RNA sequence: UCAUGUUCACAUACACACAAACGGCGCGCG
RNA sequence: CCCGCAGAAGAAGCACCGGCUAACUCCGUGCCAGCAGCCGCGGUAAUACGGAGGGUGCAAGCGUUAAUCGGAAUUACUGGGCGUAAAGCGCACGCAGGCGGUUUGUUAAGUCAGAUGUGAAAUCCCCGGGCUCAACCUGGGAACUGCAUCUGAUACUGGCAAG
């Protein structure tokens, strides 16, 4: 029931005439466990503030993702600008063998069981991205019947 | 990129050289204190580090870092030297190996003995 | 090859109880059971992922006795072992000779389990087994012999196992001092507490 | 009392929708029994029904 | 950049004087004296009790103390016997027949002294400093101050670089005299060494003085 | 764990506190309606139940009194 | 037309929801 | 291997504790002495040097050095790029080479399918068995991705012939 952590917490600055101004900027991904993931990224001056609008920004816009059985539906590429992702459904009991972001998103979205790797660049924040665009962009076998016009059986 | 170009002439794999090629795969090696001497550190440090210049067994003429609070070493002294660099001396790759041919363990050390070659105190 | 040390002190580090104690006497007065170990116990910095793992192996480790190089082994063999890896790692430690012993009650601690191990007065199947990482298979009778049968300690190890919970999967009887390994026990009758899946990681990292 | 006529494990947990033996507290296990006392973790409304 | 005391920028106008009394230049030092005594006197006596705000008014060769403390019956004690103790200290003290007055402080949320004492403890109990200030403005705010701003200065959690953090929420109009602006201040005496508190509540903006 | 009768009461400001005394107690001649606090008692582990004016009602506190076990502190209302 | 500025050295870094209960004994109103 | 004797008796160290990385305090020194795998630390309050206490990790071992693969999608066949980050020959012509629109026929080299032979034993893996357990030994399988030969399919690519 909607279950959030925050991956990395980072404080960026900017400079003006008196010094240096910090801030910080905070990663969260909240997710119901069934489907459902959503990332925020949240900024403020401190990092409880920061924390706080992540979570808001994630709970709204979350997105929706056919898991099958606990696990992913094929494999899956992601990209995004430089975090190139790939995963891949492996049997029950595997466990989660993914990265720290990629881990975190796909945790709380309620896969139990993958192969995951980041290539390219890790940057958290991208790789999040790839990793939910790499979820959303997977269709189910109801989803390519439906397309496809033709019944579960036929596909398999 | 071609398979083409490929088959024509494949990827060199990229060969490693070591950052200890004086020992030449050893993991230590015998030489004799050629001069010993202190050097000023590199740009962000202040101190007198203490450095030898060593004749090898195999005939190169390396420089070696001496760690530990001071040292019975001289011209003509045979220790052993290590792999490890002191990022502080630019130039510098190899480490005296204290407690061994001919260098003492560092005097009244308690903790990293085995580093220093110091016994057991009882 | 033993752990020599403080064991109320590996309880208070873990933070739960690993029953290291006979448990006549409450831990929390036989010790500062809130209190963290050391001059500086009463701090706790935020647990990164990896360290939260390694409290956790640390924890099942103390409760039943194996060192690192054993630990892992026993991990390997698991994670070979077709099935889930977790669930197999319980199944073998549980099987360990000097855990059944526990587990059937003629030692009060684990540590007491492994001594009359080492000192042969377990038999397993008739057969005097000095091992304590000897895996006990299914079916396989385990019983004291006469001359450990008159010990004092092992009749108020009965004693405190009476008070003890029973494990379903074992059968013994006080009066013979035999219990039957019946079958290896499996998951939900072990403790719920014992987060498997991490040291799995851990040791998948 | 566990094992007397309220016992948790029995009937179903007492709070809203958290366990007994205080290892779950969250809806992400509903459904999930223990092994601390073995209660079941679920709506608490089910205590009346069972 | 240096900013004048709300206080003493505001006397006269909006905010009475904690001291009411005539003297000529003779006895007029001696006076001061006197008040600076049993002030500092009553303040460490009272430091538990909570109290806001001492307001001597000597008429008639006699002193009439009237202390602004949030729990007066800590303050007062049962059977009084710590009121008469302190009157007949005071009276030592000055010179005069004392007179004691308590009055009571309802909204202590609403109180830059107290305010500031709360945070002081705390800080000196080595709790969260952002924490226990956050926890301040949001009570006052809630309790309905027009506004509130806290700032704390030096060696914070024990840092070796000292730093000044502050917090305001809704407006606190210092330039404008005619704003009931609470202002005070304290020192937590910690390990690390002195911590300071300075806490503006800006009550509303008076018309009528 | 034993309770306190209070005006520290958490959670409540002196919103409702400002006809309480310094002890806990409401002022005799205080005028009172639903929801004020007349005593502001707490209890450990802490916890505001402390006697409110009951919905509906409306009066004058004309009277209080206190009763105390053996060995255990007065207080100035009392 | 109007050059130059010795060396190093810049922290703040985590609970949600929850508002009084059940039986005698009485008196009284309708 | 078994039985008996005595008595806790004969038997615990090594590294680390700023971050990466599990584990913090005090004293000593004062850009010195020193540390360091990386980033760095030390100029009078050193959780980074040295000592102490406490803790953490391994344990009859523990550290350091060397070396290989991994992480390194950092030689990218699977699986990289080339406007500005390293990277498009200054531009063309052109032999060897690489690739080749469309139709039909034939062939069967590539390709595919099946069979036969071989691919030593050991090793790896699986189910067993024996050493008290393990290591270790060991039975039987599986695997040994290969290679050769023969017999088929004509889709595609190749050859030859015609368009
Ligand atoms: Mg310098
Ligand atoms: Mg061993
Ligand atoms: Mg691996
Ligand atoms: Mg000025
Ligand atoms: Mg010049
Ligand atoms: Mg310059
Ligand atoms: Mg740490
Ligand atoms: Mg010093
Ligand atoms: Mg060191
Ligand atoms: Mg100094
Ligand atoms: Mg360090
Ligand atoms: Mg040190
Ligand atoms: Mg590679
Ligand atoms: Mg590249
Ligand atoms: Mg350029
Ligand atoms: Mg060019
Ligand atoms: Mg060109
Ligand atoms: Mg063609
Ligand atoms: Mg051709
Ligand atoms: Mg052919
Ligand atoms: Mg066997
Ligand atoms: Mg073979
Ligand atoms: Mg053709
Ligand atoms: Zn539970």
């Amino acid at each position: 029931e909607l279950q959030e952590k925050l991956i990395a917490v980072n404080r960026v600055s900017k400079t003006v005439k008196g010094g240096r101004i910090f801030s910080f900027t905070a990663l969260t991904v909240v997710g119901d466990g069934n489907g459902r993931v959503g990332f925020g990224y949240g900024k403020a001056r401190e990092v409880p503030a920061a924390i706080q609008k992540a979570m808001e920004k994630a709970r709204r816009n979350m997105i929706n993702v056919a898991l099958n059985n606990g696990t992913l539906q094929h494999p899956v590429k992601g990209v995004h600008t430089g975090s190139r992702v790939f995963m891949q459904p492996a049997s029950e009991g595997t466990g989660i063998i993914a990265g720290g972001a990629m881990r975190a998103v796909l945790e709380v979205a309620g896969v139990h069981n993958v192969l995951a790797k980041a290539y390219g660049s890790t940057n958290p924040i991208n790789v999040v991205r790839a990793t939910i665009d790499g979820l959303e962009n997977m269709n189910s076998p109801a989803m390519v019947a439906a397309k496809r016009g033709k019944s579960v059986e036929e596909i398999l | 990129a071609t398979v083409n170009q490929l088959v024509r002439k494949p990827r060199a794999r990229k060969v490693a050289k070591s950052n200890v090629p004086a020992l030449e795969a050893c993991p230590q090696k015998r030489g004799v204190c050629t001069r010993v001497y202190t050097t000023t550190p590199k740009k962000p440090n202040s101190a007198l580090r203490k450095v030898c210049r060593v004749r090898l067994t195999n005939g190169f003429e390396v420089t070696s870092y001496i760690g530990g609070e001071g040292h019975n070493l001289q011209e003509h002294s045979v220790i052993l030297i290590r792999g490890g660099r002191v990022k502080d001396l630019p130039g510098v790759r190899y480490h005296t190996v204290r407690g061994a041919l001919d260098c003492s363990g560092v005097k009244d050390r308690k903790q990293a003995r085995s580093k220093y070659g110091v016994k057991r105190p009882k | 090859a033993r752990y020599l040390g403080p064991k109320l002190k590996l309880s208070r580090r873990e933070g739960t109880d690993l029953f290291l104690k006979s448990g006549v006497r409450a831990i929390d007065t036989k010790c500062k059971i809130e209190q963290a170990p050391g001059q500086h116990g009463a701090r706790k910095p935020r647990l990164s992922d990896y360290g939260v793992q390694l409290r956790e192996k640390q924890k099942v480790r103390r409760i039943y006795g194996v060192l690192e190089r054993q630990f892992r082994n026993y991990y390997k063999e698991a994670a070979r072992l077709k099935g889930n890896t977790g669930e197999n790692l319980l199944a073998l430690l549980e099987g360990r000779l000097d855990n059944v012993v526990y587990r059937m009650g003629f030692g009060a601690t684990r540590a007491e389990a492994r001594q009359l191990v080492s000192h042969k007065a377990i038999m397993v199947n008739g057969r005097v087994v000095n091992i304590a990482s000897y895996q006990v298979s299914p079916n396989d009778v385990v019983s004291i012999r006469e001359k450990a049968k008159k010990q004092s300690r092992v009749k108020a190890a009965l004693e405190l196992a009476e008070q003890r919970e029973k494990p379903t999967w074992l059968e013994v009887d006080a009066g013979k001092m035999e219990g039957t390994f019946k079958r290896k026990p499996e998951r939900s009758d072990l403790s719920a507490d014992i987060n498997e899946h991490l040291i799995v990681e851990l040791y998948s990292k | 009392e566990r094992d007397g006529l309220f016992c948790a494990r029995i009937f179903g947990p007492v709070k809203d929708y958290e366990c007994l033996c205080g290892k779950y507290k969250r809806l992400k296990h509903r459904g999930v029994i223990c092994e601390k006392c073995g209660v079941e973790v679920t709506q608490t409304k089910v205590r009346r029904e069972r | 950049g240096q900013k004048v005391h709300p206080n003493g920028i505001r006397l006269g106008i909006v905010k009475p004087w904690n001291s009411t009394w005539f003297a000529n230049t003779k006895e007029f030092a001696d006076n001061l004296d006197s008040d600076f005594k049993v002030r500092q006197y009553l303040t460490k006596e009272l430091a538990k009790a909570s109290v806001s705000r001492i307001v001597i008014e000597r008429p008639a060769k006699s002193i009439r103390v009237t202390i602004h403390t949030a729990r007066p019956g800590i303050v007062i004690g049962k059977k009084g016997e710590d009121v008469e103790k302190l009157r007949k200290v005071v009276a030592d003290i000055a010179g005069v027949p004392a007179q004691i007055n308590i009055a009571e402080v309802r909204k202590p949320e609403l109180d830059a002294k107290l305010v500031a004492d709360s945070i002081t403890s705390q800080l000196e109990r080595r709790v969260m400093f952002r924490r226990a200030m956050k926890r301040a403005v949001q009570n006052a705010m809630r309790l309905g101050a027009k506004g509130i701003k806290v700032e704390v200065s030096g060696r914070l959690g024990g840092a070796e670089i000292a730093r000044t953090e502050w917090y305001r929420e809704g407006r606190v109009p210092l330039h404008t005299l005619r704003a009931d602006i609470d202002y005070n201040t304290s020192e937590a005496h910690t390990t690390y060494g002195v911590i300071g508190v300075k806490v503006w509540i800006f009550k509303g903006e008076i018309l009528g003085g | 764990g034993p309770e306190e009768i209070t005006a520290d009461i958490p959670n409540v400001g002196e919103a409702a506190l400002s006809k309480l005394d310094e002890s806990g107690i409401v002022y005799i001649g205080a005028e009172v309606t639903g929801g004020d606090i007349l005593v502001g008692k707490v209890t450990p582990k802490v916890k505001d139940s402390s006697l409110r004016v009951p919905n509906g009602v409306s009066g004058t506190v004309i009277d209080v009194q206190v009763f105390t076990r053996d060995g255990v502190e007065k207080d100035k209302r009392a």
